[PDB]
């Protein structure tokens, strides 16, 4: 299945690169640096907590000033990252809508004579509203999650290199689970939307034509049709939920195995090679 | 947290819709596999005989794994029990006690394991041996000999049945994926091609052709998969055939044959006409009778095509080109039905 | 042979958004000759000919636009 | 030095038979090995036939939940016993194999027992299950024997191994009862007539693929069957053929029938019921309380075990941060060391393993609760839609009763109101849990950090309602944006439908400029919306950091009660992370509850309208 095989792709280059280029030059650096700085400051706050509690069990004496400085810097960095994400999303929507409008200005007549207006209205309303409201938040949360994941793998590697050694099998399993889940999820989502739209359209038309439907005394036939549609929607939603749950469960086991490995290696290192306790606690957290 | 799947519709955003073989299955496959849902059948309880039969029928490496595990489990189990009994009688205790042990020279569990090996494999080194004054030892020795001997017997039986059966596990009778309908000797006739590949003569080669259609009776009866046998237009009308070189099994179409209403228009893919060709026979080398099922749907039939002759008269013997086996070339074959063709021939 | 099935077609015509053949047949066994006679009688030829797909277009609201007289004729058919 | 089975002390005099064998602790321990060895030997060939072979075959024995929950408890306590033994041999140099290996092979046997039961359940061959029945009672006998000897020599509940043995004795009994229950029901052994077993008729047809309701309880936990489906997704794209019809238990007709039963019951016994909003709530509760209760119980257990994570980290770190950091089990009885539980919990490795087990169970429980709640919501969506349509058929088209609520309004009701109801049932477990999770979190934080954690957690406690207010005014901004967006869409559709006419007019410039001006008008409200969602993200993702900073600074400077030991600090941090998550969903939960109340009001009002019913003959 060459067409199907081509269908299975992330499609980053075609659209994501366009988006990021339309973002600009200032705000790309601002967003990247703000995100990375905020999360590095968070990791630093945790590390400094570890060192302070280490020295608490008996260099300096009053760590609290440094702790407050890290907390304030982190708060400001989080604010900056949020504002930058919102600004980038708004500016992308602004500098995309006008471009699309001026492009539709210059369309030829045959384009309108062939393409159904449903497609243009779809790509002018649904996609526009999505990138108005749903793209910035999703991008922001994806960035936050992936960067926190990178931080929480790097730190535990820093605590115990044996975890870093053992990470490759688990990270491989994670990769495969993620790939397969995405492959199924895209399809399930599209299926859900498609199965959703007929149902509500059916409802509308059945409301606008009740007299005729009662006239034929064919009410039972439409009852069966509605039951069929509702089942076709419910089972698609059920499978979407079940696939989501499978992803969650498998990643949960992977995280639990990470917890076990980190704990075992950390305690082993902290018994004989005498690793600092605070670093152990930070890694386990 | 996350987007929480965005539980805030707040508006039914109207979006205009934009544009963006499997009907009929086959119960016999071209290879010969048979698939029919045997739904809703009272199930007979599977006795252990089913387990034993599955044991006989497994593959070779898997049989090796089964029997290695079986032997090792038997040895280890009885070693465990020997160790237990020697421990319960003070043999495993410190030496120099007056009490003579149940089994001589049982020091560790490993010793009992080697002793169990000696007993069941019938090796019996004899540095360690059973004595009297421990009747439980004799009882368990009897039990273990009986079990080990039954296990050896069953292993021998499995190996024997495997050597017997597996010689006849090769099915190399090849049909074609395409069959034709051509005029021979004036009359229209169906043709198919069959050959043998493993160079083993097939005794009593019988061929059966069967048309399966949902043919409702004129009186009114409804039949889902009616099957009618088809003659073979042999030289004697019998169904015995002899297969050395690939043949053409030409079932001549006459008034009796159900192909009397076939037309190339009726040759379209979505028709309820299915040909089953079955080659029964016994292979001389083994003697185990075998079948060779094959099916042909309408789309796998090619109207009005002859076959490439294959038997080349070489200088010493006859050559058979199996590469040119299933290749068909067109010919001038009319598309009239058998009845119209017969009436036209009679009027002429 | 409680009331039996009654045909009807209101003053304001009521349409699905599906194929034209489904739109007129309205979940009945498709009698080809009867359907052809009906559409010929209903003066549906101009619309199906001008329609991009013909007898398989997405008829009705939220589909391919039509005319009030054409819709009424489709309903009566 | 050879590795023994019992002590190498006193020239290995531990193997004596003084005063009968059963008075010797070593021998009774070994006796327990035998039944597990026997199962492992006898079954393993019969199982190995299972993984070699040359869809509709489904059934479930009368005891199928009880056996899996009991066997899970069994393997858990077996692992606990393994830990107890491994700790118990630290004193002597010898291996002292007898303290744990019996239980280890018992654990292996239990795993093989569940596998064997599964592979005898799939292919319905009940007689082969006999090979497990005796196993229980034999594994019962010796183990019970093992118990009573400890009682003779005055072991008592003081020692952990006594508790663990006396508990898995109860487990073995409670599943021997299960095996004999299977015998009693299906009557396969030594009975002339066995009762017929018929696979569930929904699965009797071979078409269904969503078999999740009926699989082994572990599979329903880990969704293992999904793998089969998931792999298929890669080879070929997904089409509606792949997803078969749902099981008969999930057809919208069945949910409608249950809802009708609830309505009939609430209208018969309660004569003075005009079938108003409260009646609708009563019917829904009576229809789905059993499943909502199942979900809520799972969620509460998941939260309780999720708490054990932070506490386990605290235990590990505190036991690890000892300047002496030397420990040894003290008490013993008859040449063998016993570990007291009150010292058993201290063992760092033990605590880590127990943490891992608790995390497995918590994550499985949480995901299962999500699934059950979502599935119940989906069935309720089906039932509510069918009920709405069924009321539509009986609706009357009078001008007052049909114009006041046009087709657009009622279709919007179907879409929005039913989805909101489904979401409220999605979140209903959380409205019984987030209170419990938050309360237990603040209590535990106080217990760990003295009087500073209460003062420091009020920051998140108060910052949640701030998030709620932000979300409310955010929704208002979204509504304004939606109004402007609908105006813009109407204008664009009008301009675009007559495209050729506009192109001939050469008037595209002015109409597109008007569209641009309207777009700017919308863009102002969109600016507001984006600003407020940025504030939402900032608050939600930085309130924890501020709360942690305040807590620690207040504890050290203000209270200055003691040092901030690393165990305490990291328990505080981890507990803060685990507690903050529900505090960020609580606002959405409350809003969903309010919207569900409003939606049910709308639905009842629409369900109490005109209806014309023909005479029935
Ligand atoms: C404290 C000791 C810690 C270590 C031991 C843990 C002990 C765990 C046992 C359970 C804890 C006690 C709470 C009781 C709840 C048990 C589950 C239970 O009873 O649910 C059963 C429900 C109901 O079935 P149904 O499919 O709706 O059909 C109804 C059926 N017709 C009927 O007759 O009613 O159906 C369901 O259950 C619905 C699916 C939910 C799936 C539940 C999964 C959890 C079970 C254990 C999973 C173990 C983790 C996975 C290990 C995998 C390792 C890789
Ligand atoms: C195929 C591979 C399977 C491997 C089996 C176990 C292998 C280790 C056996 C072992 O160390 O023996 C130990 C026992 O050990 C037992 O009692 C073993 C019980 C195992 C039963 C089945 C396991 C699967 C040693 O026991 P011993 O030495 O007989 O004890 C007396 C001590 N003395 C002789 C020093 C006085
Ligand atoms: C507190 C939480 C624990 C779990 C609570 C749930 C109880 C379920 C009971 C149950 O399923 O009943 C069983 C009876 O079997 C018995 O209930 C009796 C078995 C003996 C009981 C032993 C003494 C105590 C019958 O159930 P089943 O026919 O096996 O059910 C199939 C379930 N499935 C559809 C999910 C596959
Ligand atoms: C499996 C086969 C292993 C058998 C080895 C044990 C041999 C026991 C011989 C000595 C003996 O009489 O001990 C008995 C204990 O063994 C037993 O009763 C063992 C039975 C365990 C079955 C599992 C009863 O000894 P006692 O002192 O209890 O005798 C008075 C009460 N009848
Ligand atoms: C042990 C449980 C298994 C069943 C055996 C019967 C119970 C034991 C009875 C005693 C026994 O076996 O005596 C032996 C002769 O009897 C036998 O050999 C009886 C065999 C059973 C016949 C049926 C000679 O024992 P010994 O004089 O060598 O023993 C010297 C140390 N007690
Ligand atoms: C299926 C397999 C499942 C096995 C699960 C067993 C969990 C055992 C956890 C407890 C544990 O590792 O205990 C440590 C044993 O390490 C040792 O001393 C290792 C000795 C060799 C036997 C293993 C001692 O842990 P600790 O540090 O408290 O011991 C004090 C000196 N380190
Ligand atoms: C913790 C305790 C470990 C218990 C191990 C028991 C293994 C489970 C045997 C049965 C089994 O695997 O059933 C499958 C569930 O997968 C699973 O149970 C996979 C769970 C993850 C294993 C690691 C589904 O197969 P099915 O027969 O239940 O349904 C579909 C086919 N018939
Ligand atoms: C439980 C059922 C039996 C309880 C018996 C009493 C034991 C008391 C343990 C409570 C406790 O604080 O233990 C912590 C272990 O973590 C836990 O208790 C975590 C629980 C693990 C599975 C859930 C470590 O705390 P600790 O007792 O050492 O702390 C004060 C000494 N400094
Ligand atoms: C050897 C002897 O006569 N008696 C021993 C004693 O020395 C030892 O302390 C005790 C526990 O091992 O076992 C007994």
């Amino acid at each position: 299945l060459s067409s199907v095989l081509h269908q299975r792709a992330k499609i980053p280059w075609r659209a994501c690169t366009k988006y990021l280029s339309s973002a600009g030059i200032l705000l790309l650096s601002l967003l990247v640096f703000s995100q990375l700085l905020k999360h590095m400051v968070l990791v630093a706050i945790d590390y400094w907590l570890a060192k302070w509690t280490d020295s608490a069990l008996v260099d300096q004496s009053v760590y609290a000033m440094v702790f407050t400085l890290l907390c304030s810097l982190g708060i400001v960095l989080c604010l900056v990252t949020s504002v930058t994400v919102e600004w980038t999303g708004l500016k992308v929507a602004k500098r995309l809508h006008r471009s699309l409008l001026n492009r539709i200005i210059l369309a030829p007549m045959r384009f309108f004579e062939t393409t159904p207006l449903g497609s243009i209205l779809n790509r002018f309303s649904s996609d526009c509203n999505t990138i108005d409201q749903h793209i910035p938040s999703t991008l922001e949360c994806l960035s936050r999650s992936t960067l926190l994941c990178v931080s929480a793998l790097t730190v535990i590697s820093y605590v115990t290199p044996v975890f870093l050694v053992a990470l490759l099998p688990l990270a491989v399993v994670c990769y495969f689970i993620q790939k397969y889940f995405r492959v199924a999820s895209r399809d399930l989502q599209q299926l859900d939307d498609t199965t959703q739209l007929p149902l509500v359209s059916h409802f509308a038309e059945t409301v606008e034509g009740l007299t005729t439907i009662r006239a034929f005394r064919y009410e039972a036939r439409f009852q069966q049709k509605l039951l069929e549609y509702t089942d076709s929607n419910n089972i698609a939603s059920l499978f979407l939920t079940a696939a989501n749950r499978w992803l969650e469960v498998c990643m949960e086991y992977i995280g639990a195995c990470v917890v076990l490995i980190a704990a075992a290696t950390s305690i082993s290192n902290s018994l004989h090679r005498e690793l600092s306790a605070g670093l152990v606690g930070l890694g386990l957290t | 947290m996350l987007s929480r799947k965005g539980i805030i519709p707040e508006e039914y955003v109207l979006t205009r819709l934009a544009e963006d073989r499997e009907r009929r299955a086959r119960f016999v496959s071209k290879k010969g596999n048979c698939n029919v849902a045997h739904k809703n059948i009272r199930e007979q309880g599977r006795f252990l005989q089913d387990v034993f039969t599955t044991l006989v029928d497994l593959k070779w490496p898997h049989t090796l794994l089964i029997f290695t595990m079986s032997f090792l489990c038997s040895w280890l189990l009885f070693a465990m029990v020997w160790w237990l009994i020697a421990f319960a009688h003070g043999d495993l205790a410190p030496g120099e006690g007056t009490n003579v042990p149940c089994v001589t020279s049982i020091h560790s569990f490993s010793s009992a394991f080697l002793f169990s090996i000696e007993v069941q494999v019938t090796i019996g080194f004899g540095g360690r041996m059973v004595t009297e004054e421990c009747p439980l030892a004799i009882l368990i020795l009897i039990v273990q000999n009986i079990v080990g001997l039954m296990i050896n017997a069953i292993m021998l039986g499995c190996i024997f049945m495997k050597t017997a059966q597996a010689h006849r596990r090769a099915e190399t009778l090849i049909f074609s994926k395409h069959a034709v309908i051509t005029l021979r000797h004036g009359r229209l006739c169906f043709m198919l091609r069959v050959g043998d590949l493993r160079k083993s003569m097939i005794i009593s080669a019988t061929i059966h052709m069967q048309v399966v259609r949902k043919t409702t009776s004129p009186e009114g009866e409804v039949v889902p998969l009616h099957q009618v046998d088809i003659p073979m237009e042999n030289g004697v009308g019998g169904n015995s055939i002899f297969l050395v070189a690939p043949l053409i099994i030409y079932h001549v179409i006459d008034s009796n044959s159900p192909l009397y209403d076939l037309a190339p228009s009726d040759l379209h893919h979505h028709q309820d006409l299915e040909i089953i060709v079955i080659l029964e026979g016994v292979v001389e080398t083994t003697g185990i009778t075998t079948q060779a099922r094959t099916s042909y749907l309408a789309d796998e039939i090619l109207w009005g095509q002859r076959f490439v002759p294959i038997v080349a008269e070489e200088d010493g013997r006859y050559s058979v080109d199996y590469s040119k086996f299933g290749n068909t070339v067109k010919v001038p074959t009319p598309l009239c039905t058998a009845r119209q063709l017969d009436e036209d021939r009679s009027l002429l | 042979l409680s009331r039996g099935p009654v045909a009807y077609a209101s003053q304001k015509p009521w349409l699905l958004n599906a194929t034209v053949e489904e739109n007129i047949t309205f979940e009945s066994p498709f009698n080809k000759q009867r359907y052809k006679m009906v559409i010929e009688a209903c003066s549906l030829q101009p619309d199906i000919d001008i329609l991009p797909h013909g007898d398989q277009t997405q008829i009705g609201e939220r589909g391919i636009n039509l005319s009030g007289g054409q819709r009424q004729r489709i309903s009566v058919a | 030095m050879p590795l023994a089975f019992c002590g190498t002390e006193n020239h290995s005099a531990a193997y004596r038979v003084d005063q009968g064998v059963l008075n010797n602790g070593c021998f009774v321990d070994a006796l327990n090995v035998v039944p597990h060895v026997f199962l492992l030997f006898i079954t393993f060939p019969i199982l190995f036939i299972g993984w070699g072979s040359q869809h509709s075959t489904w059934l479930h024995f009368p005891g199928h939940n009880l056996r899996w929950i009991l066997t899970f408890i069994l393997l858990f306590v077996l692992v606990c016993e393994i830990a107890e033994g491994i700790l118990s041999d630290g004193v002597t140099e010898s291996r002292h194999l007898h303290l744990y290996m019996p239980a280890g092979m018992a654990f292996m046997a239990a795993i093989t027992s569940v596998v064997y039961y599964h592979n005898i359940e799939t292919s319905n061959f009940p007689k082969l299950l006999i090979a497990l029945l005796i196993y229980w009672t034999l594994a019962f006998i010796t183990k019970t024997i093992k118990f009573v000897k400890f009682y003779d020599h005055a072991i008592g509940f003081s020692q952990l191994r006594f508790c663990l043995t006396g508990l898995l004795v109860i487990l073995y009994g409670m599943l021997l009862l299960v095996e004999v229950n299977v015998i009693r029901v299906r009557r396969y052994i030594f009975f002339k007539t066995p009762r017929e077993v018929k696979p569930p008729e929904d699965l009797q047809d071979l078409g269904v693929r969503f078999l999740q309701p009926f699989v082994n309880l572990l599979s329903k936990g880990t969704y293992w069957w999904m793998n089969a489906f998931i792999k298929t997704a890669h080879k070929k794209p997904i089409d509606l053929r792949a997803i078969a019809k749902l099981p008969i238990a999930m057809r919208a007709l069945t949910n409608y029938q249950r809802l009708c039963v609830a309505f009939d019951a609430q209208a018969r016994k309660d004569t003075q019921s005009p079938q108003g909003a409260r009646a609708i709530w009563r019917a829904l509760c009576h229809a789905f309380g059993r499943r909502l209760i199942l979900s809520s119980t799972f969620r509460i257990l998941a939260d309780l075990l999720g708490f054990a994570g932070p506490l386990c980290i605290f235990g590990i770190v505190d036991h690890l941060g000892k300047e002496n950091h030397v420990f040894q089990p003290k008490t013993q009885f008859l040449g063998v060391y016993f570990v007291s539980s009150q010292e058993f919990l201290g063992n760092a490795y033990v605590l880590a393993v127990l943490l891992f087990l608790a995390l497995l169970l918590q994550r499985t429980f949480l995901q299962a609760s999500y699934y059950v709640a979502i599935e119940t919501g989906i069935n309720l969506r089906g039932a509510i839609q069918t009920k709405i349509y069924n009321k539509i058929m009986h609706m009357s088209t009078s001008n007052l009763s049909m114009g006041e609520m046009t087709a657009g309004q009622i279709c919007n009701l179907v879409a929005i109101d039913t989805n909101q109801l489904m979401w409220f049932f999605f979140l209903c477990p959380n409205l019984w849990t987030m209170p419990v999770q938050i309360i237990v979190g603040v209590i535990l934080l106080y217990y760990i950090l003295g009087v500073s954690a209460l003062i420091g957690a009020a920051v998140i406690i108060l910052l949640a309602p701030v998030q709620y207010f932000v979300a409310t005014k955010l929704s208002q901004a979204q509504r304004t944006t939606l109004e402007h967006s609908n105006e813009r869409l109407k204008q664009t559709n009008e301009m675009l439908r007559g495209m050729k006419l506009l192109k001939l007019y050469a008037w595209e410039s002015i109409f597109c400029s008007r569209v641009e001006v309207t777009r700017r008008k919308e863009m102002t409200s969109l600016r507001a919306f984006a600003v407020y969602t940025s504030i939402s993200i900032f608050m939600n993702t930085a309130i924890p950091i501020a709360a942690v900073l305040i807590t620690f600074v207040g504890h050290v400077s203000f209270f200055k009660e003691s040092d901030l030991s690393p165990s305490v600090a990291f328990a505080s941090l981890s507990l803060f992370h685990i507690l903050v998550t529900p505090l960020f969903l609580l606002s959405s939960v409350v809003r969903s509850t309010v919207k569900a109340l409003v939606s049910v009001q709308k639905l009842s009002e629409f369900l109490s309208s005109a209806e014309i019913r023909e005479e029935q003959c």
